[PDB]
């Protein structure tokens, strides 16, 4: 399992790196120096890890793309968006960089255009997404908005009677 | 009811922080939902998640069903009452706070009013005098905003108006609609 994982994290590096190109096993265990793992094993990884495997891509008669399989666009989720009632998808920080480029370079174009952060995955963690209508009146804003968080204080279908009458 | 979700996302954007819009967000959708279906989605804490509905459960924004289970949905028409009581917010800054015929000694920046200047006044001087401070007194620019202060929040009041004018015309709209 430990000598999978280390399949599972160059593979990873690999994805990072920018490619998906396929290798054959006996490259994969060469590159993670692993050739030595012996004949069970790697029978072991033949009749599960490479073909139990629920994500492995099988292409080029060889065995790539591990560690993702749920996205492959690389980019905004405009379909997801566009739906009113499905609409969403707040998103880790690190999965948005992993998945393709480091995000704060199209970030620092994307601050003042389509891209909002929140820090919510621990205050240090940071989550991705978007925004629409202007604010509503110029003013200090925080102090008279602070004097307005209504009244959350009943006899409030009473208070707008009164304030009808 | 298209126009009142522009009317209430914008309310929203200039009132409560982006910790609440984006929970709020899913709410202007209105839909009954189970915290847990809405912390997968959102991935917020549910400590914080708590305190932003617990918040907004004071505003009223929302209702449950009691399964215990929990289950929240938007009451939406807190709107109508949240608009009105906004307007006397807006009217009570309107409504003067200036204490004008008012007269203030620099010494003990302390106020008085026009009535007091008929005991304050002292004819062995033949000026104004303050009480437990014997100094001269003088305008009453402290505190209150300045006459030219006032003009500024005056006009931004002034300006305040016409921006919430076409939610008013949403709130008219949707009025006759609840009217039918
Ligand atoms: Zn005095």
């Amino acid at each position: 399992f430990g000598v999978l994982a280390k399949i599972v994290n160059y593979m990873k590096t690999r994805h990072q790196r920018g490619d998906t190109h396929p290798l054959t096993l006996d490259e994969i265990l060469d590159e993670t120096q692993h050739l030595d793992i012996g004949l069970k094993q790697k029978q072991w990884l033949m009749t599960e890890a490479l073909v139990n495997n629920p994500k492995i891509e099988v292409i080029d008669g060889k065995y790539a793309f591990k560690p993702k399989y749920n996205v492959r666009d690389k980019k905004a989720l405009l379909r997801l968006l566009d739906q009113h009632d499905q609409r969403g998808l707040g998103g880790i920080l690190l999965e948005d960089i992993e998945e393709a480029l480091p995000n704060s370079q199209k970030a620092v174009k994307a601050l003042g255009d389509q891209i909002l952060f929140v820090n919510r995955p621990d205050k240090k963690k940071i989550l991705f997404f978007n925004d629409k209508s202007c604010q509503f009146s110029v003013d200090e804003e925080f102090q008279k908005l602070w004097r307005s968080v209504t009244v959350d204080s009943m006899d409030e279908e009473k208070i707008e009677e009164y304030l009808k009458r | 009811p298209a126009a009142l979700k522009r009317l209430a996302k914008y309310v929203i954007r200039g009132f409560y922080g982006i910790e609440h819009a984006l929970a709020l967000d899913i709410l202007i959708r209105n839909s009954c939902v189970k915290e847990e279906d809405m912390l997968e989605l959102l991935k917020f804490d549910r400590k914080q998640l708590r305190s932003v509905l617990n918040n907004l459960k004071g505003d009223k924004f929302i209702k449950c069903r009691m399964r215990y289970f929990i289950n929240y949905r938007t009451l939406v028409n807190v709107v109508k009452y949240k608009l009105d009581h906004m307007r006397r917010r807006i009217e009570t800054d309107e409504r003067d706070s200036t204490n004008r015929a008012s007269f203030k000694c620099p010494v003990c920046s302390s106020t008085f009013t026009d009535l007091e200047a008929n005991q304050l006044f002292d004819p062995m001087t033949g000026t104004f005098r303050c009480t437990f401070c014997h100094t001269e007194v003088e305008e009453d620019e402290s505190a209150m905003p300045k006459k030219d202060a006032r003009t500024l929040l005056a006009r931004f009041n002034e300006q305040i108006e016409p921006i919430y004018a076409l939610l008013r015309e949403t709130e008219d709209v949707n009025l006759a609609y609840e009217i039918l």
